[PDB]
This record gives C-alpha cells, structure tokens and sequence, in this order.
C-alpha cells in the first residue's frame, strides 16, 4: 500500500505546489 | 604543519558538506521554504525532462519554479522562466532580518554550449510584509556575473529600523543574453531569526 | 610538502565521496536495506504542508520512515515521529555481524529553527532474529551528543560469539528536547556478512 | 391601464429571463471565459477530504473557482478561499473596454446559517495585458454592500483613453466577517468589445 | 385595481415557471425524448466545453445534439453544426399529432458579438413514420426570425388525416450569416398525445 | 399607481428568485443537506433509458434519490420509487427545529403523460435523532394534492416543546394512482437553526 | 460507491448517446 | 489428364488462399477500410453486461460492428444490431468504382440453434459522398439467400457515369426470421481504384 | 484503496 | 480414375492445411521464435492499425516486427520499415541447419492499387553464432519476384562444414518502387535440428 | 471428367472451409462455449517466454486453456497442463445430446522438436450434470493417435436413452511422452441440441 | 479475474516484445 | 605556504563540485541526454516481480537504463543487464566531435557482498550516424579496472577527420566475474561541440 | 469494485 | 487486483 502511494507521489510530485502553512519538522 | 594541513583540509570539507556555505537558507523548501506560484512569471514551456513509471516513459514536462529551492544544481535542474525578466515570491521557513543572498547557476565548464547565455545577470530582493503587498521594501540590487564562480553570495542592504520579513520577492531584470528564457538553479536567503 | 598536500586532500576527497566512511552501509534502501513500517513508531501528523494541483487542496505531505535509510541529509530531509522517544526496525540488506552504527542528523548552524532538539539523544540498537521478536540482543547503548559532529558512530558491543543478524531495531530513548516530535536524518548499519 | 400593466410585467420578466440584466457576460464560461487557475488564490481546504487512496485522504475542497463563472446560485454554489483576501483571474470571451461589473452573492434569507458573513466586502478590478502581469491597470474600488440585493452592479472607472483587455483580476480585500474564508458566487465583466 | 394586478403578475410568473410556454415538449429528453444521433448532421469541432473532475482540468470537448433538447440556454449551451445546412432527428416522448414547434436562441443583447449571424434561419419540420423513413410529411416551412423574441413559436400545418407521429425530423437550410457553423440552442415540439 | 405595479412585480419577481419562497432549505444538497441512502425505499428498475458510447450499449440510466434535494423540477427529474408507498432519509445540513416542509411536482400542464399519477398524495414527515431510529417523532401528516399548485407547502405539528432535529424521514403512503411507481421531484425543510 | 459512480457518471454523460426505448418515470 | 487434375485443384486453391475471390476487399479494415461507427445502427444489447463498477452493470452487447471487415467468420463473430433494419457504414481504403459487393454468413450446418434465421435478407448498398449525407446513391438492390452458400457477391448497377465513392452504407431491410437482432459476419466491397 | 469519504461537515456557502 | 481424384484433392488439401508447405518454421514466433528487437530496423510510423477496447476505439499504431514471424497474411498484417533498405534479426526455436527461407507477399489481385511496389526485392540471409555476431555467414542472395506467386521459397547455400545457427539476420536492400517504406508481410527458416 | 472434377475439388474445399467438418462445435467459444477454470488441471508453469515494454521485463507468457476451444492450431497455440495426465472442463453453448468429440494436433512435420510427444494419448469425455459432479457419465473411451491425422473424430457411446448435457469433462489419461507436460490444442463437441 | 488479465493481455500484446529464453510448449 | 595549502584544497574542492570532472557530460540526461531504450540490451530480470494485477506478477525489474546518465552512485543505483554483454544507446545533447568517455562503478568499499564482480570489464564506444545503424565507428576500445578509481576517464581514438557524433553506442564485451548480470552506475561522454 | 459478470447466456451467432 | 509485491531478495549492486 505504502509502496503503491510512493509512486503515486513520485508520479504527482513535480507537478503539484507545495505551501508551508507552518514550520515541516527539521 | 602536516596537522595543520589536515585541519586546513578537514575545515573546507566541513563548510563544503554543510550546503557550502556554512548558514541557514530559509528559503530552501525540505527545510519549509515555499514558491508562491501565483507570484511567479511565466515558466518557459520547455518539456525537456522526462516523466516514468516503472521504467515506462510517459510524457516530458517542464521544470517548475519549486525547483529554485532545491539543492540539485546539475545542468538543466533550474527554473526556466520565459523571456530575459521575469519575477519569484518566496515565503521564508521564518521570520528574519535579512542579511545576504545566494545565487547559484551551472559553471561555463559543465554548460553544453560553452557559455551560460541563459543565466540571471541583474537583478533586485525586496522584503513584503505579507502576501498581498504590491510594493516592497528594496533589499538589494545586484548583478550575478558570468565570469565569477558558480555560488555567488550577495549582501543586503542593512537599514536601522529593525523590520523583519518572512515574504521575499526575487526581480530578475536581464539575463545573459539568451533570446528565449533566463535559468535559475538556485536562489537561498540567509539571515537572522527574531 | 606539496605533493604530501595534494595526496592528503586527494586521500580526505576519497573518504568523503565513498558516502563519508568508506564503509558498507547495510540499511541502505537503495542497496537493499528495507523498513519494516508496521513496526515503527507513529509518525507525527501535521497538516501544514499542503501540496496542491491546479490550486485545489490534494494532500497533507509527510516523510516517511524510509528517508532514514536514505542519503539526503538537508533540512527537513528526516523522519519525524510522533513524541520523544520511539522506535524503528531496519531489515538489512545481507546476514552480517554488525560492528557498528552511523546516526546523522543536521548541523545546528544549518537548522531553520536555531537548534537541534528534535535529534535523538540517547538509543539502543538491537538485533533481532525474525520481524516478530519483542526486545532482542541488544547490540549497543549510545546518546547522540547534540554538540558534537553531524555524522557520528557508535561501536557495537563485543560479544564472546559473532551472532550475526539481518533485521535491526532502533531504539530512541529521548531527544534533545522538541516537545512534539523527534528527526531522524539516517541511520546505517556496517558489519561483516555472514 | 391593463395593457400597461402587462406591459410592465412583460417587460421585467423579459429582462429577468436576459441573464437578470440584459447585458453580455463576457466572464460567463459557457460562452467563453475561463478561470486562469494557477493565477488565482488557492482554494479554501475544508477539514475532510473527498476520498483516499491507499490509505492517504485526498481532495480537500469544495468547489473550484469554475463555479465563479457559471450562472448557479444556490447555496454552496460558491468558490471559496481561505481567509478575507483573494484575487480572481478570469480570461474574457472577447477583447472589450469594461464598463461595468456584477457580482451576486446568496441572500441571508437563504443561508443556512442565518447570515452572509463569508461575502465579499471590499474589492477591486483590475485589467492585465497578461496574465503574467505583476501590476494591472485598476478599474475599480467598490464595496458589495451586505445589506443590498443579491446581484449588485459596479461602474467601471471613466477612462479618457481606450485600452482593451481580455484578462481582468479581482481581487478582494475584506469580508463580512467570516473567521474561516469567503465565498464567491458569482462575477461578471460588461462592456463592449473592439 | 391592485388584487388585479397581483393576478396578473402572478399569471406570468406561473406560465413562466411552466418552462415559458405552460406546454408539453415532446421532444426534451429528461422527459423521453431522445436524439437519434446517426441522422443529424455533422459536429462542427469547437473544443470549447471544459471537462473537470475534482477540480483538475481534463480536456475541452464540443456540445452534441443533445443540449438541443435539454433545457440550459446560457450562451454557449447549443448545438454547433457545421456550416450553415444541418438536420437533426428526434424521437418523441408520446405518439402526437403535432401542433406546433419552439426554436429558442439567445438574444442579441446577450451575444458577446452583438449579433446571432450563427442562429439558425430558414428550416422545416417533416413527420416520420418510422426512424428508417427517408421521405416524410412536410409539419412545415419556417424562418427563425434574428429580430424577434429569443423564443418563437411556430404553427404546424394541419391536414385533415389524423396521422400521428412519434418521430420529427428538423432540417435547417440556411443560418444568419456565420460562414463556419450554426448554433441551436432548443427546439421542442408541442402537440396532443393519441 | 404605475410605481406601485412595478414595485408588485419586482416585489414577486424577487421572492421568485429566492428559490421561490425565501426560507432557506436545509435539506438542500448543495446546501449540506445529504440523502442516507441505506435508508430508502428501493428504486424503481428500468432498461429503458440505454446509455451508449460509440453505438455501443454502456448502461441504463435511472436516477438516483439525490435528485430530490435538487433544484431542476423539468419532467424526469425525479427520483422514481418502486410502487406506490416508500420512504425517503435526508441528512439536514444544520441541527434545526423543524417548522414547515415543501413538495414539489410537475404541472400536469406539463406532464407528456398527460396526468400526474406518479406524485405523492398521502404522506408524513418524521424526526431521526439517528440514522438507525425506525419511526422518530411524528412532524406531521399530510396529503399533496393533485389538483393543486405544483410547489405546495405544509406547516409541521406545533408541540409543547421545540425537539430539533438533523435527519428527517420522508414516508410516502400513496401516490396518485401510477401502478408501477411514485415520482419525487423536490423536498424541502424549512425551520429555525439551533 | 454511490459518490464514486456519480462522478465516473459526470465524466461519462456529455460523451454518450441516450435512446429511450420507452418513457422514463415522470 | 492427371497433370489436368492437379492444375484444377491448384487453381482452385490459389482462388481459396486469396481471400477465396481473389479480388480487393476495399472494406476490409486491415488494408485501410474502417467501421464509421458514430453512423451505424445501435449495437444489439445482450441480457448481461460484461462486468460492474461501483455497483453498475457496464457494456450489454457482444462485438462491434468493426467485426464486420474483419475476416474471421467463425460463428459469434458477427455484428448484431436491434431487430431486422439497420445499416452499416464503411469508409473505403480507397476512392473507387464500386463494381461488386460481397456478404459471407455462417452455414446452416455450423449453427448452433441449427438455423440461420439471424441472417440480413433484403439489402441494398448505397455510395456516400460523404459520411453525413442524408441520402446516398442506389449502387444496388439484393437478397441474401439462406439456402445458397456462405459467400454471396452481388453485382453493383451498371452506370452511366463514374462517379467514385469512398464512403458505402450497407441498408438491412430485413432478416431471415431472428425476433430479436440480425447478425453480419462479413461485408467486402470490390471495384476499381480511380 | 478507492475509498469514498463521507465529510459530516457542512460546505462552504 | 476417381479414387485417384479424391486422393490428389485430398493430398493437396492437407498439404495446404500444413502452413501451405508442410516444413517446421523455426522462426514462427508461437512455435518459440523470437524477433531480436534491438536488432531491426526503423519501424516506419504509419499508425494505421486500431486499438480498441470493449468495443471503444482508444488510438491508432503501427505494427512490429514481430508481426513478421505471425502467420496472418490479410492486406496490411506486415510490418512497413523505413525506406527500401532494412534488417531484421531473428533467434529460432532450435539450433538448425537452414536448407530454405519462405517470404510471402499478398498477391497483386488483392493489393488496393493493383500494385505490390512496397514488396521486399533483393534481400540476404546470413547466419550468426550469437546474438551480438557484427559479422554473420552468408546464407544465400535472393530477390522476391514480384510477378511471381505470394509464397515464394529460396533454397540456402549448403557449405561442405556443419555449422548450425539458432540466429538469422534477413537484409533488405531494396524494394519494389516505393518511396517510403517497405512491407514485410512474413519470413520463414526451414532445415534440419541438430 | 472435367466436371466432375471440378465437383470434387468444390466439394473439398466447401467442407474444408466449414471448420474442416461441417458440424457444429458446442464447445467452440465464440459460439458460446466456455472454460470452467476452476475444474482444470494446473497450467504448466514457464518462465521462459518472457513480455518486455521498451526492455523492462513484464510479464511471463502461458496460454490458458481457452485456447482449447479457439480454432488456431498453430505450433504452440495450444494449452500445456503440467504433467501426463489431467483433465478441461467445457461448458458447452447449448444443452445437447453429445454424439461425438473431435481433438486436433498438430502434425509432426510441423512440430519445432521433431516429434509430437506432447500430444494426449488415452482420453475419456464425461457428461456433468452441474459443475460441482465428480465423475459424470461416461461418454466414451478413447486414444488419440500420434501416427493419425491431425484431426480425429471420436463417435460416444451408444445409450438406451439420450441424456443430454451442457458440461463435459475431457479426461486426459497419458500423453504420448512429454516429460513435463501435455499440451491440447483443440477439443470440438458435437450432437444434437434438445 | 482471467477475463480482466486477458482483456489487459489483449491491450498489451502489439506493444510488448516477446523473447522466448527456451521453447515454449508445442 | 598557509595559501598555497588552501589554493590546493580549495582548487581540488572546486573541480569536486564540478561533477568531480569540470568537464560537460553530453550525456547527461538531465543536460538533455537520452537513452533509446528501444536499441538497448534488455533489463536484467529479478527473481521476483513488483506488482501483481488480476493474479499476475508484473515488472520483474531493478532499475530502468536512465539510472546511467543520472549521477547518484549510491549502491544499488545502476543499471543491471542479463549476462556479461549488453550494449546501450545514448542520444547526446548536442551533435559532438566525442573527445573522452567516463565509467563510474561503486568502490569495493561500498560493495555489500564484498566484491564488484559485477563492473564492466572490457568494452567499446562507437558513434551512431542514427540509432538504427547497424555498424558504427569504433572510437575506442578500453577496460574498466576493478583494481583502479571508482571513477575512471578514457580518451577518444585520436582521428585524422572531424565526424561530429549525436549518438553513442556503448558496448560491454565481459565483466568482472558475476555469472548473472553486469551493473553500470554512469557512463558519460565529453567533448567538444560543432 | 471491477468485477467482471459471466453472461451464462449465448452470444449472437 | 492491484497488490504490491515485496521481493525480499536484494537488488543488483
Ligand atoms: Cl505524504
Ligand atoms: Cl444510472
Ligand atoms: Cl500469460
Ligand atoms: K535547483
Ligand atoms: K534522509
Ligand atoms: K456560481
Ligand atoms: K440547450
Ligand atoms: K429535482
Ligand atoms: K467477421
Ligand atoms: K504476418
Ligand atoms: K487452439
Ligand atoms: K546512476
């Protein structure tokens, strides 16, 4: 399941926006 | 001086390993930096990399603007933005007192054609107090020159109010004379929390 | 001393291009090293990294246990569980003995927020002889010291007997004080195969 | 007077069945405009999504901003952006000189939740010659009044000269209270082309 | 005089919520009729439609005859056939003898243009026995008139038979001027069940 | 009084805009309102209405119990039930005292029948205070009346107490003689939020 | 499953031919 | 003579091995014809659909009418349509004379139900000038005979003129008896090229 | 996993 | 004589029904032999074959090499390469010593433009100890008459050693006068096993 | 004689072109007939024929025991079960008395390996009453012979009375020697429908 | 299933290519 | 000689980050090289698959060709062919005169099993006029040493002409030992442009 | 949920 | 049947 929603976001990666609504953890 | 020789050694390849220059980019994006694209010019429609799936190649696309705030500076790894002026709004991973910038673009020995005609030459950073602000507190003007190295660091303007920013926007005003569109690999913002 | 220079920077350059070691890492996911995700702790669930399409809202992005056994070490770059002490089991990509364990995390001088208190401080490793095992042999007890150097390793206990191993638990004890999650940048595993 | 008063009924129902204004919507999808959707503000993430897929929950919205553009007015019928500012940009039918604007927006008497407080408040046109433009040419400052009709009508600014555009941003400054976003119903662009 | 006003106002409110006729149509689909979509002539390819799911754009698409005899007039919401000579068969809901037949088309005030060049003008109504039948009766021979009312009512010719009909042909023979194609909007077919 | 007839036909053409009465529907879907369909009565099965792509036969349409909580009322947009009693579950989008109900159903004027057989004549309206209670509280008993106006409204049971509720049930015990099956075009809930 | 083949439906609707083969509920 | 008798049986397997009439089949899809599927008859709908999704039987029918120019002619590959009327449309692989016509069907002695009664009987084929022609050119009138043989060819009308076509339509009138759907197995169409 | 969520939560409007 | 009739019909018959020759084809793909992809020449680009699914046409192709070794003769089942030069490699189902090579063409009787100019002309078969052999042993020079019959037969150079091949190569160098591509229709290896 | 010749060779060829026989095949699929997978003897398992897409392996290629009632019967169009013996249930397109059976092989001549060791040897129908029955009726015994024909027609038994059936089970006893499998290209059902 | 494989089979066929490492069945 | 210690780490740092050559690698992919997959050796097949779909095991495969002209070298990031020769074939960024070639392998240091026995070994690089040649111009032929560099450079064949080269063959005749696959981790070309 | 139907019924022949 | 497979044996390196 994991390894399916992995390519899915390999597959999506590159095209969506990413916005930070608060600090990720670092 | 051969200890002193490995700790010269030791010293430079620690700076190099800590993202070459030793200090926080709060515009990188792992580390919460963002694009707001909807601030950003036009991206030139190159469809040059490649798209696959279990090895299955699918369809090729072009590079988005995120790409300015990821460290991979390989030749074609760069926003390509159309025409020689273009603009970039970046929300910054915290609010900070801006002290320097870095631009990064591919040295004129890895570029195919010999030249970096497409690299950013002028350019100004403004701070915004927020999203929506049209006209910006100017931070610096500055020329990437394409005889320097390929990291170039760049000094902000310092002003005595103490006004912090979390928004800065990147104005590109001329490239290095390529006709179609202007490369950015990567541009890092350095400062100081409050 | 110039050519004595020039092969010391040329011997620290080697070192530092064969994955800063020159040792066989046996977590490695690209090399066949694996995690076992349904016995790792609860990843920390935040929605504040929103990813989008077309400007419609898509997903809440997360990293996922797997970037521990992964090279890229930026900011950010790391598994970040739920609380300050948790757990994450490793299978390896051969039947060794192991010898020793790397814990990276990023430097204070890189982090966006000032500090490294979501790196782990004190762990355990164990091996574990199938993926149903509770605790383990433990193979070593160890604290990551924030002060000191990115990368560090840590000797595995010796033991009159070489059992060797090819799934590995990380235990992290505590960290060095976040109060919502703690990072885990990369974790390796070197040793001798069977 | 019968006649004239089924004249007068005749009349009214005539100009209701004209799109209630008997004016071109140049905005109006179905006949040509279209939402630029990666220049617009993004679109309000509501708490659930709309499905999974392999255990991650996706699509957290309601409406695209299409809905702005389309003649249904129901309640929900509605785009909605987080917060009390957003900008909307809409590619018209025809290049035209803008005369006029229209916005509706549901009334109380028909909001489940006893009032409009997600309208639109403050709010302003501008045109751009593209829709990469950072700054356009405004072409109005208005304020859609709560306590008004549901459709209200807005004067484009008199202008001594005659620039056409196919491209209008709105953008809105302020709400009527709502805490969480604000919602649009619909908008239209009037006036007469080149 | 005021109860009577209200009577009349409230008589063309009704007789406009009746679907502006207060008569059965045959022909519309939600109610049985149906486009026999291998006898009407060719589409003119528009791609003007867009398709969404979940808000992501998919692909543009043109109108099919059906939307002839679906309800929705907006601009747009029509049939375009290509050139200005077309026909279009429909299967009636009930065997009728027909009395009359409704072309709709937007008004000019409506038209992004200023003008309906692309609305259908000279056109004739044949009853058909059978949906294999080539010749039919002539029900009669009509111009959509471009400076009249959006929708106009026309009579059929009565012949003394009593032949009922369950399928009608419309043939269009010549538009008001647009050299591509032509558009209709809703054509509907009125009569008395057998 | 010709200032006066125009303020009587603005007046209704108003009401006639808001969803024809003024009150908000809280049953309505796009609204919030949302129909529990576990908790209908069956649908009444067709193979007469064939959907094809390419000539190819696809699937046959019937419509689904959603249709009764939205707006379009043309002819066969309804839900059908199979026979001539059933029931119907909506989820209101608000927790509310319920205070009045409405049924729609087509003019006879337009019906291609030629009658309205399929309506609902004898039902009740009932409160859930969850989806698996079987009966709830009595709101009211009522009969749609054939020969009436096609939206009818009917007033919910005063009771010494205001009990709210957030699902309503629905039942239909007769309809107007149709032998296979009773056509709902639209239900709506009227009331006071809590 | 009611959701997801009302919007496979949304997709599929413009793109198909319907023939009544006799008349629907009304 | 036994040299006679090898060359008769050589010769007539030379004819068998060419398509058993050794003339250009320009309908046949391999070489260039195509089925003009949007411009036949319906596909006959089975009792069954071939699979579900989300609860919905999809695809009620057996094969399509490409099967039609397609060699094979065991039983089942056959295109059914509804009833006994219907009509094919072919695009040629060329624009040519059409100077014969071929139809092969199942024998009796191969056929399930022992009958042939699905057979097409009366036919007439028609050249189009193009695809959406209401009435096309009579190229001739022909019965299929049950009680000949599986092949039959039919001779075109001996013309006047040369008119080419590249666009045919196969018109059934009628079957050998089937209640339910009319079955084609294969249809050739021969001539000269212009 | 094509699950289909139901939000419980009422719509912007 | 009629017994003597019946024996050589059935004689030739049965020959026929036997591949029309009677002799293995170690290159028939079913039967194990293999087209070496990576080893032919340019596909050229036709797309001329349909794809479809559950009756749905989904796109046009061109066929492969493979088809070369598939039995299939109808007009059109042939793989077209670029050009009147081209190669084919292809791994047989047995290490053999070829005796002859088989190249069908469909006859001109059933060709559309009365032409068979796309046919292979001079062509060689050289055999290769291996897959990655540059440099093969001749096996024989040939030409395909184009006035001869479809199937024509070749007959290999025996050399006095035995070597054995499981790998041909068939080279093209010309064709029968077309311009852009040639059409390989099917090639067949006979011999003996080892 | 030359007639009758001719007659002969006529008469030939027509049976020939009927399925070779001139009888109906209640097994054969298109018609209606269908395999029972799940009462089939293990497939042979073989990864040596393997599918690749632009070079990355997909899959590895077996035929399934539809093949068995599929007309092709080239080398290796054939189902392989693993092992001598096994057995295919068939169910069959209508319910018939059974009066014979027919299996095809292909010849040696054409067999890549130089032998037909594969082909089934001792063999038995049973008639299943549903297709849960173990044994079913026998009816008959019997031994395909490698030194045949390709074709062999095989009559049932003679019963006191006619049962009829629509499963048969194909017993397979022994092959004619393959180590590894056995391999059944085609099984024909034969009789009278009820 | 096996109908659902052999459909998707059928999509497949044309564009994979085929190398038999050993005979197939005969 | 403090500076001159910190020239020389700071000149060898510098060629480092310059993909550790300084030179361009027209191969590339992220430059603009490509791999035409179509003309490459077939992907090593794993034992075991990464999927299954409808009980079928799909892609029996490690990493697709692209992983060579991608700069990770992490082990486990290259690409594995069948056996001990393969070729692979390179489309450049820019048409060349080819000066020198790079091969990169992992260190036996980073090497989990111990050894790099699967490294190329012996191997030549040709230039292609166009992918499909079939011979193409040796410009040299070399040995990757297992003893030496992980990364290691070799010079062109010094040639009396100038033919530029826009496609590279990269052919592998033995590796060092692996009995199963041979691995290639980056292959680069340098030279000078036209 | 593709699942796939068995007609159990005779195809058109 | 969309199931992922896990190979359990290591890749080439
Ligand atoms: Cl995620
Ligand atoms: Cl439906
Ligand atoms: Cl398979
Ligand atoms: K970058
Ligand atoms: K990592
Ligand atoms: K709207
Ligand atoms: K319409
Ligand atoms: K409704
Ligand atoms: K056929
Ligand atoms: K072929
Ligand atoms: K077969
Ligand atoms: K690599």
């Amino acid at each position: 399941q994991e390894d399916s929603w992995t390519s899915l976001e390999h597959i999506l990666w590159p095209f969506t926006r990413l916005r930070h609504n608060g600090p990720p953890p670092v | 001086t051969e200890a002193q020789a490995r700790a010269i050694v030791n010293s430079a390849l620690k700076l190099y390993s800590q993202d070459k220059t030793g200090m926080v980019d709060f515009a990188l994006e792992s580390g919460g930096g963002s694009i707001l694209s909807t601030r950003c010019s036009e991206t030139y429609e190159t469809k040059t990399a490649l798209m696959s799936l279990f090895g299955i190649p699918l369809w090729y696309f072009s590079q988005s603007p995120r790409v300015v705030i990821q460290p991979d500076i390989y030749p074609g790894n760069c926003w390509a933005f159309k025409g020689s002026q273009g603009y970039l709004v970046v929300r910054l991973s915290m609010m900070i007192h801006p002290a320097a910038f870095t631009l990064e673009h591919i040295p004129k020995t890895l570029s195919p054609t010999g030249n970096i005609s497409s690299a950013p030459k002028d350019f100004a950073v403004y701070g915004l107090e927020n999203e929506y602000q049209e006209e910006g507190q100017l931070l610096g003007q500055f020329t990437y020159d394409q005889d320097g190295e390929s990291l170039q660091m760049f000094q902000a303007l310092k002003r005595p109010d103490d006004t912090a920013f979390q928004i800065v926007e990147l104005r590109i005003f001329s490239n290095w004379g390529h006709p179609e569109y202007t490369c950015l690999y990567r541009f890092r913002v350095h400062g100081e929390p409050v």
